[PDB]
């Protein structure tokens, strides 16, 4: 495997807090075009939360998390951010990072993408 | 390091596992040995690395584009299968799963992409992408739009492309020509002008993705989109009266859609490839295993013909069946992420107007 | 900065549970002989909490910690762990990863190492 | 990138930066130019990163070890010193501070290894190593044990091995040859094999490493140890009645520990280099500067005589400073990092009987 994903960022965080995480891409990582984030409750189905088009920046938000979530890449650091604002007891989940040179349906569905990390959690009370 | 007398099989999350298993018991009732069906997470990527050590299923379940990276590998084993059970089979399913002159892998289902049109605003759905235009000025006279898809992914925008001529890789006697690239000839350029005037005579938008042209299909707002099976399940829920027909025509030239295969590897290290083709053969690839594990999870086209005709009941499956013989196969090799890259490069440059379509197909090509 | 720290498995943690740390080292880490750990709580100095010798296997633990954490590191993976059995809430604070070639004092002091991660962050209750 | 009018100084956090801040202080007074000082963590991590940038402090202060490896990548600017401020300094301090023929930085404080002895159970420490043995058997008749240090590191089992001209690269008129090294010398196999005589008679264990010797020393268990200027805030929590001195000499010649010179460098894009060497020359390297920042945080021996010889009135501080002068220089190339592998290793493999003397310095060498 040329490309891994590893996670960071999780954090005990109280209700209306903000937290952010982060995903470095390691490898040749250059083909890959879609950079999405997917959380996955103990015992629950895994959900897409965010995807980032990387060719033109174009980014996907789940309708639970609109306009709470911001998702970013950064090239010059080959790592794709997420800012976790406005939580609520709701978002507490296992978060994941993926990534895709390319898929035939929504950017938002764990079978979209290839490459996948090992995880971060993150917990609200 | 991988146990004789039994059968490994890993199989994606969101196939027919429970199918899988059935047709597993059926295989140890009838012969004793024993079948375990496993869905491992992240296992486009556990299985290769499980294999390079000599370790994993004995029969590994995907698509045949990662199998030809597999088999150079060699990590997949070769099947030898004679020709009373080729002749069960279709041509191009058989194509699908050939590396380097020797078949590799049992085909199991095809899938490929389909027009998908709203009965009630479209009883009769067009025949040819000329007349797209006509119809979608047709309905914006009643406030409404006939067609959009994502223009954003080359696996969606290439049917239109490649209508006439145009292909990824020349396929020549069981080996793709990595050198012969035919993204600029003329048969891509007529279809890549076609598909950018149809974005700036306002028929298209050129920012239209996957969520938004699915989200417009199922509020109503459009007459036709251009999807795969896996949304068959959204328009249901979204009960929209649609039909399911073969792509439109250019210039008299059928679509050629990307064609992906489900097909059943053998590990190379595996020692009970025996007992592993004789299920395959006889247990799995019939009309039994096929109809049960369709009824776990849907498969869509099949390689069998047993099964194709009796699943050809169904318009959606005919037609997808239909477009994926008429379509273009996906081939093997890596060098298809350059090839994505390129072409996705050379699509956003034409559709926003930065390059023309002659220049954008040869900086593709170069 | 040929050799880099990554600190991940930091999470938020009940009193009497058990977590695990990792840390990464990429790069040329060939001549790295010395792996710590240490614990830096808000406002409070940075505190050794392990230290782990590579070339003979030998393993420090500070007088607070000792018998309670153990550190190992894993040569096939090049990854450094910490086991954080019998937490106690006074074990709260962020926690670093450090490495170094060689050194003239302790091997629990925090000028003691080059090499410095970007820590993981515990809380327990 | 830097902002001119003003000087930055990073300094580590466990120096003086109050006493910086206060010479700062004084320069701001006396010119007008103010003076910030930081402490940033990561600094031998971050200072090289941002000096690639063409950004970082004005003055920078670390070893000189690191400061070889700094030019190298042309992120510190030659200094112009004149005789009579050379003449301030000690030669071997200037030496430490010299690579390619060119002056690169300012000495500030010497750090060496040194002989600490306990008074009330040893109010003579030896002279020499050979004495060591029936002083051991002396203390072992009343319960005692006389030394034991680091033996886990080469740079506190150098001063014993390099002692009869054992050496790590030969050093020849202001250049280092990689090429010629003296790992396997007759001067370095006698003084490897005295080491290792003395941990097979008993005399001290192969596996004492630095926390075993410490506490072993503050517990009043041990008459002598060796360490640097780092324990004496430890020893003096532990009340030892401690003394230092000179190391034991060798078949008549001193012991050669490894000499760590703190210096102050000049970084290459800083627009402040005139400013920042007048405040270095004129109010930092003065006897007020000095003692202001020794207020704060000792620095043991100095590099300027005016001070040195005020500081010499300390036993501890002329040991440290005689033990500098009789030792070796710490070099400042990348590939020490080899010669301390080499050299850990070779003394493992003699100390615990796997390999011989003469082989494992051939290895060390190899």
């Amino acid at each position: 495997s040329q490309v891994q994903l590893v996670e960071n960022g999780g954090g005990c965080v109280k209700a209306g807090g903000s937290l952010r995480l982060s995903c470095v891409a390691s490898g040749d990582i250059k083909y890959i075009s879609y950079l999405g984030w997917f959380r996955q409750a103990p015992g629950k189905e895994r959900e897409g939360v965010a995807a980032l088009y990387t060719s033109t920046g174009r980014t996907y938000y789940a309708d639970s998390v609109k306009g709470r979530f911001t998702v970013s890449l950064d090239n010059a650091k080959n790592t794709v951010y997420l800012q976790m604002n406005s939580l609520k007891p709701e978002d507490t989940a296992l978060y994941y990072c993926a990534a895709a040179e390319w898929g035939s349906q929504s950017p938002l569905t764990q079978w979209f993408y290839r490459y996948w990390g090992q995880g971060t959690q993150v917990m609200v009370s | 390091k991988i146990e004789e007398g039994k059968l490994v099989i890993w199989i994606n999350g969101d196939k027919g596992y429970n199918g899988l298993a059935e047709v597993g018991k059926k295989f140890e009732k009838d012969t004793g040995i024993k079948v375990t069906v496993e869905h491992p997470d992240k296992l486009e990527e556990k299985f290769p690395q499980v294999a390079a050590t000599g370790d994993g299923p004995d029969i590994i379940f995907w698509a045949h584009d990662r199998f030809g990276g597999y088999a150079q590998s060699g990590l997949l084993a070769e099947i030898t299968p004679d020709k009373a059970f080729q002749d069960k089979l279709y041509p191009f399913t058989w194509d699908a799963v050939r590396y380097n002159g020797k078949l590799i892998a049992y085909p199991i289902a095809v899938e490929a992409l389909s027009l998908i049109y709203n009965k009630d605003l479209l009883p009769n759905p067009p025949k040819t992408w000329e007349e797209i235009p006509a119809l979608d000025k047709e309905l914006k006279a009643k406030g409404k739009s006939a067609l959009m898809f994502n223009l954003q992914e080359p696996y969606f925008t290439w049917p239109l492309i490649a209508a006439d001529g145009g292909y990824a890789f020349k396929y020549e006697n069981g080996k793709y020509d990595i050198k012969d690239v035919g993204v600029d000839n003329a048969g891509a350029k007529a279809g890549l002008t076609f598909l950018v005037d149809l974005i700036k005579n306002k028929h298209m938008n050129a920012d239209t993705d996957y969520s938004i042209a699915e989200a417009a299909f199922n509020k109503g707002e459009t007459a036709m989109t251009i999807n795969g099976p896996w949304a068959w399940s959204n328009i249901d829920t979204s009960k929209v009266n649609y039909g399911v027909t073969v792509l439109p025509t250019f210039k008299g030239q059928p679509s050629k859609p990307f064609v992906g295969v489900l097909s059943a590897g053998i590990n190379a290290a595996s020692p009970n490839k025996e007992l592993a083709k004789e299920f395959l053969e006889n247990y799995l690839l019939t009309d039994e295993g096929l109809e049960a594990v369709n009824k776990d999870k849907p498969l869509g086209a099949v390689a069998l013909k047993s099964y194709e005709e009796e699943l050809a009941k169904d318009p959606r499956i005919a037609a997808t069946m239909e477009n994926a013989q008429k379509g273009e196969i996906m081939p093997n090799i890596p060098q298809m992420s350059a090839f994505w890259y390129a072409v996705r490069t050379a699509v956003i440059n034409a559709a926003s107007g930065r390059q023309t379509v002659d220049e954008a197909l040869k900086d593709a090509q170069t």
